[PDB]
């Protein structure tokens, strides 16, 4: 329970002045026609008074509390490794994220008022019977710790039901948000009533857990209920054999029972608290576990050197996918990109060229083997700054659901001018279609970049990628939906711009065409390297690079 | 709300069950007083063992059987309320799935999914979490009304009164509690887009490098949703101080009329009186609180019964189908951004046992030429004819069986690879998947698998080569023979061997195939070439 309570620690500069605001009205409350008036006028304005000013910080303490909480678990789950992102779906990430810290926020909230309110009451009740009669009450408070011994036993069960019961939303808003987005295949499949059937295998996990629940609860309160009654009955019993004897009065006796009734009642809450804060706690494990997660990935760097000359060397660099560890992708790759040098990387699919990308990305850690940039390896550099010097297009672009001019400018710590965006809009050849828009650069794309058209969307993102002045350039198959004057855009770019001596570039294609005109060429099958050189070269030897090309 | 009461009304037995376990529970609490009352006066002087013990059994007969039947009553309303929150998730996202394609262009996918989960709570939640004390206190609130109105007639009159500000307080608070609630839902399903937005797109976040950025957008978003709560709870507070006020004007009054006036009852006809106030008070902020709950569920509601823009269904299912396409001058503008025509008098005929290639520049209106010939999307003049028939009047199974398509960019789903292909079947037998996966050349990686044909592809294929995901895309449209077959750059990401092998598309000469390229290598053998350059056929 003291992770639940851990949180709480930044506000106890106020939570104490609410527990001595609570105090004191419960003080206050169990201690000639103008004279009698105005007392009660003034009693009940001050009861008023303060119990409006307790509440007022009590729900602005719970709330800063609720935001920050769910600042800190999203902070939380943006740190993790790139494969915890594989093993979790959106949807369930999503839905921890956003639902479990709400419903734990709303039942701290809600319970810890009524527990601080009904144990200072409790506490007074307690000192009224004390002065009453010192033994019975003493018989009181010995019998009391024994009504708590079943729910210590029980309470297991709310957290292990809980757990499960969150599981099940969770897979549940993941089937409902892969089913909404891309609605057009579904519904080019007429696969509605699959997809219905799905999220309705999900509900029945959720209806099976909360039959449940109600039998918990009410089988609860059948045991708070008759704990207070045999509470209560036992001291009126040994009371009323007490007084025969004569060792005790008779209106002290109807005194002590009369506030027995109301301890009673009081405990009767207390004890209907405890399975609610064991069904919190089961349902914040999933966040806790986010939340004290160790990353699995090297932490960012300190160097941020002013001149950096984008040369990529690899050292015999093997790499296996941690969900498949056994399998080897990569084995002993080992070339150079130098600056204003073009180096081409081709082969069959599946070989391996989006892992190579992926790699020179510090996305992932090679197995075996050294991948330096200028000499010192990637997780030394900062990490907003690597991610300046390096930057890629992508096999299939994404596009984010904001304006054309921020989807440039996407990443950047500084706003670039307009100047700017439209000088790396015209680079990439994406200036004509976007001057033709009503709004220009202003224009909204949805969430999925659905209202442009393929060679537009990777227009936009060869532009992105450009902004940035990189130094290492990334192009994976971004010719794959350019027409063919696109086309030229991108020949132009790769080997006549007066800026290519300034960079090296990774060109990764299917176009063969393209890679004439490389200083090296790569290919890559199985996962090795075959054969290296240029063009001419290849095709002197008649190898596997010859009999691709020879192909048609 | 009586709409939301027509949805509740299969749990009518649970509710009938409830309100007779809530009557035996108050039957049972009016015998309880009865024999605690004899207890104490036993107690207090003239003690007699014999009624001593009586008098405790029948307390402790009497508060068992109500405890019993209010933990019953508890279960019954606790099920309920759990079963009618299901119910609203499943009708709700069976409506999602009806509409047009529009719609989910307008919306978005983390506002719906926030909707579904978070606005169903609020009109589910109906009762408070301390109802059952306040329930057990209401025969102890009836015996408390019954000796202030023996006590003093007049002055329980008084009381009855209504205060002159109360009604028209609780209306302005109600109108504001509502507007309040609304917004902070509008709030939190944009806080939820946001992280849906940049959870989804990882990759290109971290490739970026622009984690901290998304961390500051969602934490302004949070500190909204905090300002929208600090303020309805401030607004809730000022309503009960103001209400209490009230109750102490209408107090004095009477004390006042007390006074006026049965000497030294006044000290105990006032709590009786402050007692029931308060009590009724409680009721009628409880009804209110849950008008005000239902009512601010209202989107919910309205997409529970929005009409989609589309046709009326289509009786049409031939036995034979000859699979000829024709477009009659059809014009389209998208039904989003409409006065900016796309496809301006287009008019061409398909013919079964032929190719026909289809060529033009970047945005010139390929694909939607190929989502209005699956009926995706509807003309806004001319005629898009199937077999001498309007497209739209086939059935929507039969339609989707006859006419397939592969996607510019192929979406895959999270399951096994016999669950991508064979995807909107009703059964489909193992050997029928393995002769598609052969005729798209898939099956060659798919035995490098762990797991062959049951290997988990990951979500939206993000665990397969590009080139991968296209042959697995392309078995999802062979295996159903389709009559008439449509390839929006279906070897865009194929290798120039596996692109080279995949040409003869109809050798059968049985189908229509409808071919969508830039590559000059494809289109050479088409029978019928197409130029479409600015929504126009050159
Ligand atoms: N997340 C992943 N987990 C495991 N294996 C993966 C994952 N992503 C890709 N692979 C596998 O890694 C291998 C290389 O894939 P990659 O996309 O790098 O190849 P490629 O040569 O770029 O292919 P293409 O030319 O089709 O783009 C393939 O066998 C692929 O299935
Ligand atoms: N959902 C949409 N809402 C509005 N406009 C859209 C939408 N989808 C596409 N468009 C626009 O319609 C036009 C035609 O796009 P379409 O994808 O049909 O062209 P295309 O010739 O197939 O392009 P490409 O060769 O790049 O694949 C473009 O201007 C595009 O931006
Ligand atoms: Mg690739
Ligand atoms: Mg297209």
């Amino acid at each position: 329970v003291r992770r639940l309570l851990g949180c709480l620690g930044s506000e106890t500069r106020r939570l104490s002045l609410f527990l001595v605001l609570v105090v004191l009205s419960s003080l206050g409350e169990m201690a000639t026609f103008t004279r009698n008036l105005t007392l009660m006028s003034i009693l009940t304005i001050a009861s008023a008074v303060l119990e409006f000013v307790g509440d007022g910080i009590y729900n602005n303490t719970m709330g800063h509390v609720h935001s920050h909480l769910q600042g800190e678990v999203f902070g939380a789950v943006l740190r993790q490794e790139t494969e915890f992102f594989q093993q979790n779906q959106t949807g369930n990430i999503m839905s921890r994220v956003t639902e479990d810290t709400s419903t734990l926020s709303d039942s701290l909230s809600e319970n810890l008022s009524l527990f601080l309110w009904y144990l200072v009451r409790g506490l007074c009740l307690l000192g009224i019977m004390l002065w009453g009669s010192v033994s019975l009450t003493m018989v009181t408070l010995i019998t009391l710790p024994l009504l708590f011994l079943l729910p210590k036993k029980v309470g297991k069960w709310y957290q292990l039901l809980e757990v499960q019961v969150r599981e099940s939303l969770a897979k549940s808003s993941q089937v409902a948000i892969e089913a909404l987005s891309a609605m057009p295949t579904v519904r080019s499949f007429a696969n509605e009533e699959g997809e219905a059937q799905k999220f309705r295998e999900k509900l029945q996990e959720i209806k099976t857990l909360n039959q449940k629940e109600a039998v918990a609860y009410a089988v609860n309160s059948w045991t708070t209920s008759i704990s207070g009654m045999l509470l209560k009955v036992g001291i009126l019993y040994i009371g009323g054999q007490l007084v025969t004897s004569g060792a005790v009065s008779s209106g002290n006796l109807v005194t002590f029972v009369l506030y027995q009734m109301q301890f009673t009642q009081a405990v009767e809450v207390l004890l209907s608290i405890y399975p609610r804060v064991q069904k919190a706690v089961g349902s914040s494990e999933k966040i806790f576990e986010y939340l004290d997660r160790t990353p699995r990935c090297p932490p960012s760097g300190l160097l941020t050197p002013l001149h950096l000359e984008g040369l990529v060397q690899f050292q015999d660099v093997s790499f296996a996918y941690p969900n498949r560890p056994d399998v080897l992708v990569l084995q002993g790759l080992t070339f150079t990109l130098r600056p204003g040098e073009v180096t081409a990387l081709v082969g069959p699919n599946g070989s391996g060229k989006s892992t190579v990308a992926a790699l020179l990305q510090n996305l992932y850690q090679p197995t075996g083997g050294q991948l330096l940039l200028d000499g010192k390896p990637l997780p030394q550099y900062e990490h907003r700054y690597l991610h300046r010097q390096v930057a890629a297009v992508g096999q299939e672009p994404q596009v984010f659901g904001r304006s054309l001019q921020e989807n440039i400018a996407y990443g950047l710590t500084q706003k670039p001018t307009m100047e700017e965006i439209t000088a790396a809009a015209v680079k990439s050849g994406a200036h004509s279609f976007i001057s033709g828009l009503p709004q220009g650069y202003d224009t909204e794309v949805d969430e999925a970049g659905s209202q442009l058209s393929g060679g537009q969307r990777q227009a936009v993102a060869l532009a992105r990628a450009l902004i940035r002045k990189p130094c290492v350039l990334i192009l994976d198959d971004a010719t794959s939906a350019l027409d063919a004057n696109s086309q030229l855009q991108v020949e132009q770019l790769l080997y006549e711009s007066p800026e290519r001596y300034s960079r090296s570039v990774l060109l990764i294609t299917q176009h063969l065409s393209l890679v004439e005109q490389a200083d090296h060429i790569l290919f890559l099958e199985g996962g090795a390297i075959r054969e290296g050189g240029t063009h001419q070269q290849l095709m002197e030897k008649k190898g596997c690079y010859w009999a691709m090309v020879q192909a048609p | 709300m009586w709409r939301l009461l027509k949805l509740s009304r299969p749990d009518l037995p649970l509710l009938v069950a409830a309100f007779f376990f809530l009557v035996l529970a108050v039957l049972g609490e009016t015998l309880i007083p009865h024999y605690s009352g004899r207890v104490i006066d036993i107690l207090g002087g003239d003690f007699d063992p014999h009624a001593f013990a009586s008098a405790i059994f029948f307390m402790c007969l009497f508060s068992f059987g109500s405890s019993l039947s209010a933990g019953c009553r508890g279960g019954c309303f606790t099920y309920t309320m759990s079963r009618i929150n299901l119910r609203i998730r499943e009708q709700l996202f069976s409506s999602l799935l009806r509409q047009d394609l529009g719609f989910f262009q307008e919306t978005k996918t983390g506002e719906l999914n926030s909707r579904l989960s978070s606005d169903t709570t609020l009109m589910s939640n109906w009762l408070p979490l301390n109802a059952n004390v306040l329930l057990r206190s209401l025969v102890k609130v009836v015996g408390l009304y019954g000796f202030m109105l023996s006590i003093s007639p007049r002055l329980t009159l008084l009381s009855l009164l209504h205060m002159p500000f109360t009604i028209a307080a609780e209306k302005v608070y109600n109108t504001r509690h509502q507007e309040v609630l609304r917004e902070i839902q509008d709030a939190v399903a944009r806080a939820g887009q946001v992280v849906r937005e940049a959870v989804g797109g990882l990759q290109t976040v971290r490739s970026f490098g622009a984690e901290e950025h998304e961390v500051c957008r969602y934490k302004e978003a949070l500190e909204q949703c905090r300002q929208l709560y600090w303020r309805r709870d401030l607004e809730r507070a000022l309503y009960l101080l103001v209400r209490r006020v009230l109750h102490l004007g209408v107090q004095m009054l009477m004390l006042s009329c007390g006074l006026q006036q049965t000497q030294g009852s006044l000290l105990s006809f006032m709590i009786y009186q402050e007692s029931v106030g308060s009590y009724v008070q409680t009721l009628v902020y409880i009804y209110g609180d849950m008008l005000s709950n239902v009512g601010a569920a209202e989107k919910v509601f309205s997409y529970m019964d929005r009409q989609p823009n589309l046709p009326s269904p289509g009786t049409l299912a031939p036995t034979t189908l000859q699979g000829v396409v024709k477009f009659q001058d059809v014009s389209f503008a998208y039904p989003n951004r409409p006065d900016r025509p796309v496809l301006k008098g287009l008019t061409f005929t398909l013919r079964p046992g032929e190719v026909t290639a289809l060529v033009g520049p970047n945005g010139s209106g390929k694909s939607t030429v190929a989502a209005l010939l699956q009926n995706l999307y509807q003309p806004t003049g001319g005629q898009v004819l199937l077999d001498e028939k309007p497209i739209s009047q086939y059935e929507h199974c039969y339609l989707h069986s006859q006419v397939v398509s592969v996607g510019q960019e192929p979406v895959l789903f999270s399951g096994s690879v016999r669950n991508n292909i064979a995807y909107g079947l009703q059964s489909c037998e193992d050997d029928k998947v393995m002769a598609a996966a052969q005729a798209a050349h898939a099956d060659d990686f798919i035995q490098e698998m762990e797991h062959g044909i049951y290997t988990d592809v990951g979500e939206k294929g993000s665990q397969l080569a590009a080139g991968q995901k296209q042959r697995l895309a392309i078995a999802r449209a062979l295996v159903r023979d389709p009559r008439v077959l449509i390839l929006d750059q279906a070897t865009s990401a194929l290798d120039v061997q596996c692109e080279q092998a995949l040409q003869d598309w109809n050798s059968r000469g049985d189908r229509t195939v409808l071919v969508i390229a830039h590559r000059l290598q494809t289109v050479q053998r088409a029978h019928q070439i197409l130029v479409l350059q600015e929504g126009k056929l050159q």
